[PDB]
């Protein structure tokens, strides 16, 4: 098992996750955070090499990826209209997590 | 990418068993492997802890003071989010391919075009590359991650990463900051101020604490991201308010976490290389270990002079060997593939 | 207001620990 | 339908009582539906008499199973606020009921409201003391789970080492009385085979035997258990009192209606 | 921990610095001996009332 | 004898062999003896020919039960110098033997000599993968317990999650094996059963189907064994090789004498 610095915040407690609507949704939470410009160069000129070495390490230290059994699937909710993965404003566009 | 790493360190192992093969002759296959590995395995600790940590967190482990059985090294669930977003947040558009007289050569493209670089998220989970085909080629990617400059620390992320990571599920692209967040919520991960708290910072009250340096400038980031939580501080998970946290270094919330958890991973931890308890190395060979980068793996492995490459591979600086073209962007790569 | 304003220890130093909660407990 | 997943969203049920005892009522109600069914097959007069024949039996057979695998013998119930989970000083608002049983122990723990702390509080324990199963391996076990503290105290209040001797005489009295009422259950068997032969004397004999059976039961349980020091079970600001549950009062019952309908047969038989 | 310890080692803990989730705290095997020992050579033959 | 503790001093016996062939082996020894007993009242020239019977058909049913529970299937060993234990440099010189059968492995590390390191070293340590049991749940408790390397190595080699597919096929091969050296068990029984009665053909054609059922097992095992991918198994500095162990070769041959027996009683009986 992982360690923990506080103990588990789930909705019940015990395994279920928190989610809507007490927490924005990913997606929402993505767009709004994580869209930008590329092309900025880092700050302390950190290279490229050491953002797939510390990826390397990070696949020799930890790896919680996988799906476990019974499958379980805590799907995010695309926003109606997003322009990736809900182009047609179709509304339902479900990503399977 | 990952891959190339593998394949350095893969070939560094193959290396390290020749020349143990040359030095005692008459060791047998189970006795070099086993030294091999240890060898291998002392300079990857070292690597990754002395030289890549102080490069990407701006911060270094504490003097080591000897083997601790009683601390308990697990990874905490905190360090998965904050290393994954910390790594995440540096993924540029493209990666250059680069030759040892620092020349960059051009990526043929499965379109049979010739890019500037090998686009990211045209390469997940590749088979096959056309401009990927020979050991040469994995030597130019090693060569040109080492002098590619690495996006922003920042809130932002590239849209190979944010829009074309790799979906595991019915769909072939996914929002890999989504899937995070919900890897966060499925972890049961604490808020951000909670998980503040817990490692002793300073609490946050405003929003506009969070990041004052951003706050500072015209970025809204702040402020729609308190608008989505209903202005409620309590309520920010741990992986946004490292995002948003992280100015030029990660954030002082995940820098702690990762700094904390690799002090536990080497203290806790009987076969670390520099543990003269084990028996792994003797003194001198604790030595050579420490003095070996990974400027030293790549060279012994891409088998290049070493003037080739910078002395610190995970920072370059000016006046290191071959500056790269340009800062990557979108611009001139391949369209992603739709999803 | 409740004058218990805070988390009672237990008598067999179970749950003293936030992953091992086996630690320091009667038995161990 | 696919193309979303779960290919079934909605909540998983659970079944709303106790499967044993569950069963049990399907089993007899069963029966009863068909002799229901046979019952215009039978002759004349002797319906009524026959219904309430039939009826009685079944009732019986069913009353020693299920009271010999109800947890209700011992029972008790507190309302109180008490202390829930470790790592939160938070209280709860909850009736603590205990059920002591044959071969156990159930441990509820009910909130009221059931929704208190974002948390569904419905707990339903048991920890089972029988021959070949290890009270203390439940106990650590439940530990190791992670139960609510009312219900860990409770069932550390039943361990073999606690300092009240609450499981030494608790697991002898239901070892003893279930015995005795599997011995009830095989005697009110023959006393069906028996009266469905022409001695009718004998019949009456073994169904009188399943009342003493039942009676020595109940009377075996009420002294095992009062032979107890008292463990005083304190819950927040409140103190739990068991005692004798319905299972015990439905053996009373049914022992009695079986040793009065026995007395009635053999007396009946001397005066006919 | 601060009274005892002190006077009957001569050796002080450290300051406080906080609690260590991490550390593991159960008694090893050769602290029974060590404090066993250490106490019973002090067993004076008689008490004063 | 008392005043000293404990009573017995001695150290405790070990079952010197397998405790379920032991058992077959007793219980057929005495149906021998039993019938060897009996011989003196068999009537007059018919007392080879019956003792050839009788324990042709004793030793075609010990030996369906001794290779369908006897793990010697695909056997190996291999003497090396191995890594011990945890917390420990020093290596020890032993055989380490392989012995996979229907249900599961038997895992044998045995020092060259016994007494090593100032340790007894001769594990025999099973690991089953029978229908409703867990392999890995069983590596994982012989993690927990501590079991020596070569002991884990090899008992991890055979996980269902590692990375040469032996669990799969061997599970497979053992499991309907077992089940039709049962079907064959069954078959012999009923030949016994038919050559007591007067039609003697339809028992020959019974010893016959034992016969073709041994010889399925022996062709299904092989077949699935063969479809692995090679598993390289090294230790120290060596490599272990599996091979078709007794219990094939048992089962070849009784097959193949059960066979013949059946197909000269139904020649004979064409003959004659
Ligand atoms: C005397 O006592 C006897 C013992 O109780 C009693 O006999 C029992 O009778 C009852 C029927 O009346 C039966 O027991 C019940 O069975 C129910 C169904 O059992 C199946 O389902 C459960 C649920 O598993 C899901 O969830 C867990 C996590 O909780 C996951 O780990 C699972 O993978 C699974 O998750 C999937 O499904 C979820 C459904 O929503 C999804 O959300 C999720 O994403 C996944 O898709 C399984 O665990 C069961 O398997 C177990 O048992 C089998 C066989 O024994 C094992 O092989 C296996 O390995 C498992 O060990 C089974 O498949 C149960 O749901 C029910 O459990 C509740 O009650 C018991 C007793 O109090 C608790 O211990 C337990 O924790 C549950 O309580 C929680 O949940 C309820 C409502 O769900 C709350 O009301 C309660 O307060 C408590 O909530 C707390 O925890 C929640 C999280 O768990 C949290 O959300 C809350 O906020 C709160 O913190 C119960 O066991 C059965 O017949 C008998 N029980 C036996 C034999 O053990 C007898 O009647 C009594 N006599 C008398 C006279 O009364
Ligand atoms: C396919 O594989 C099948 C599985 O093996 C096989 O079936 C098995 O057949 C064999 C018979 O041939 C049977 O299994 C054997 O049974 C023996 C007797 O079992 C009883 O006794 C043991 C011993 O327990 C004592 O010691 C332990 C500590 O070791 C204590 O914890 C105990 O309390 C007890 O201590 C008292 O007694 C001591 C005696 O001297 C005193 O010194 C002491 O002070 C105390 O007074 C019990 O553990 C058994 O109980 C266990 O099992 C039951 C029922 O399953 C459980 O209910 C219970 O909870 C326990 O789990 C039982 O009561 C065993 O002795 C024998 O064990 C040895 O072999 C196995 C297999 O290799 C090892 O795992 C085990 O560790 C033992 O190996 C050590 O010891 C031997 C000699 O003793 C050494 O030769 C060996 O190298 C190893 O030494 C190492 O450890 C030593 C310390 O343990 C150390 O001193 C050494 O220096 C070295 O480090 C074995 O299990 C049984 O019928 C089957 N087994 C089953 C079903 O599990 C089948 O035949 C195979 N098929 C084929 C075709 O071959
Ligand atoms: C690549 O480098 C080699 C020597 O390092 C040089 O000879 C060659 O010309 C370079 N490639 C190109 C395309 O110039
Ligand atoms: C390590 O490097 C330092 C200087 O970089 C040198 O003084 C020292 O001798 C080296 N030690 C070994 C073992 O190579
Ligand atoms: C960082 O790299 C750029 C080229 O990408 C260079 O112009 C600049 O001088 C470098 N900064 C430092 C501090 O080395
Ligand atoms: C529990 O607490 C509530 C409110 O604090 C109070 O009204 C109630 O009387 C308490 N019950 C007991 C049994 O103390
Ligand atoms: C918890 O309970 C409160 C009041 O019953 C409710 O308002 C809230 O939505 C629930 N959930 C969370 C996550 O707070
Ligand atoms: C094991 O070691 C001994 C002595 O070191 C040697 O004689 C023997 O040949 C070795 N066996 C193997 C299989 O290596
Ligand atoms: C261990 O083995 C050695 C040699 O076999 C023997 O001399 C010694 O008495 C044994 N026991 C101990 C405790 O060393
Ligand atoms: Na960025």
């Amino acid at each position: 098992r992982l360690q923990r610095l506080v103990p588990a915040s789930y909705a019940d407690g015990v395994y279920q996750p928190l989610g809507e609507p007490h927490l924005p949704n990913p997606r929402d939470l993505s767009n709004t955070i994580s869209r930008g410009p590329a092309g900025l160069a880092s700050l302390r000129n950190r290279t490229v090499l050491g953002v797939f070495f510390g990826y390397h390490v990070l696949s020799d230290l930890v790896s919680v990826e996988t799906p476990g059994c019974p499958a379980e699937f805590l799907n995010i909710r695309i926003p109606p209209g997003d322009p990736m993965f809900d182009p047609d404003q179709r509304g339902d566009v479900v990503l399977p997590f | 990418f990952l891959q190339a790493l593998g394949l350095l360190w893969f070939r560094y192992h193959n290396l390290w068993a020749q020349r143990l093969a040359r030095q005692h002759p008459d060791w047998e296959d189970e006795e070099l492997f086993q030294h091999a590995r240890k060898r291998v395995i002392a300079t990857y600790q070292n690597i990754a802890v002395y030289e890549w940590l102080p490069s990407f967190l701006q911060k270094t482990l504490p003097e080591y003071t000897g083997y601790r059985p009683f601390l308990d090294p697990s990874i905490s669930s905190e360090f998965v989010a904050a290393s994954e977003q910390f790594l995440s947040t540096m993924v540029p558009p493209g990666v250059y391919m680069r030759n040892a007289s620092c020349h960059f050569q051009g990526v043929i493209n499965r379109n049979s075009s010739v890019s500037r670089a090998l686009r990211v998220c045209n390469s997940y989970w590749s088979r096959e590359h056309p401009s990927l085909q020979s050991a040469e080629d994995v030597d130019a990617l090693l060569l040109g991650m080492a002098s590619q400059i690495a996006e922003r620390e920042d809130h932002v992320l590239v849209e190979d990463v944010r829009d074309f990571w790799p979906g595991p599920l019915k769909f072939s692209r996914t929002d890999h900051l989504a899937s995070c967040l919900q890897r966060g919520r499925d972890l049961g991960l604490p808020s951000y101020t909670k998980a503040r708290a817990a490692l002793g910072l300073s609490p946050i009250t405003r929003w506009q604490d969070i990041n004052p340096a951003l706050s500072r400038s015209n970025d809204t980031v702040l402020e729609a991201t308190a608008a989505l939580y209903n202005q409620d501080l309590s309520w920010l998970e741990l992986l946004p308010g490292g995002l948003l946290e992280s100015h030029r270094d990660p954030g002082p919330l995940f820098s702690t976490i990762v700094l904390e958890q690799f002090v536990r991973l080497r203290d806790g931890d009987r076969y670390w290389f520099e543990n003269t308890r084990n028996g792994l190395f003797s003194k001198k060979e604790i030595e050579e270990i420490r003095n070996t980068t990974l400027q030293d793996v790549l060279v012994a492995v891409i088998n290049i002079d070493p003037s080739a490459l910078q002395p610190n591979v995970f920072v370059w600086h000016k006046g290191d060997p071959c500056p790269q073209p340009r800062q990557l962007s979108t611009e001139g790569l391949p369209a992603c593939a739709p999803s | 207001q409740n004058p218990i304003s805070w988390e009672v220890q237990r008598f067999d130093g179970w749950y003293n620990n936030l992953m091992e909660h086996r630690w320091g407990s009667k038995g161990s | 339908l696919g193309h979303t997943f779960p290919f079934y969203a909605g909540p998983k049920p659970t079944f709303p009582m106790d499967t044993t005892l569950a069963s049990i009522i399907m089993i007899f109600l069963t029966a009863l539906a068909t002799f229901i069914v046979i019952l215009p097959g039978i002759r004349g007069k002797t319906r009524l008499f026959w219904l309430l024949r039939v009826v009685t039996s079944l009732f019986i057979g069913a009353a020693i199973l299920a009271v010999n695998f109800s947890s209700e013998w011992s029972v008790g119930q507190v309302s109180t606020n008490t202390s829930y989970k470790a790592f939160s000083s938070e209280w709860i608002s909850a009736d603590i009921g205990l059920q002591v049983g044959l071969g156990g122990v159930n441990i509820t723990l009910t909130g009221t409201p059931v929704q208190q702390l974002n948390e569904t509080i419905n707990y339903n324990e048991e920890f089972t003391w029988r021959l070949g199963e290890n009270y203390a391996e439940e106990y650590a076990k439940a530990l190791e789970k992670g139960l609510p503290d009312p219900v860990l105290y409770l069932a550390e209040k039943f361990t073999p080492r606690s300092p009240c001797g609450l499981y030494r005489q608790y697991r002898l009295a239901g070892h003893y009385t279930s015995a005795m009422l599997w011995v009830a259950f095989l005697c009110w068997l023959l006393a069906n085979v028996m009266l469905s032969m022409p001695v009718l004397v004998y019949g009456g004999y073994m169904l009188l035997a399943t009342g003493i059976f039942q009676l020595l039961a109940l009377l075996f349980f009420s002294m095992a258990t009062s032979l107890t020091s008292p463990c005083p079970l304190h819950l927040g600001a409140s103190v739990l009192h068991t005692h004798h549950g319905p299972a015990f009062w439905i053996t009373l019952t049914t022992g009695l209606l079986c040793v009065l309908l026995g007395l009635a047969m053999a007396v009946a038989h001397r005066m006919q």
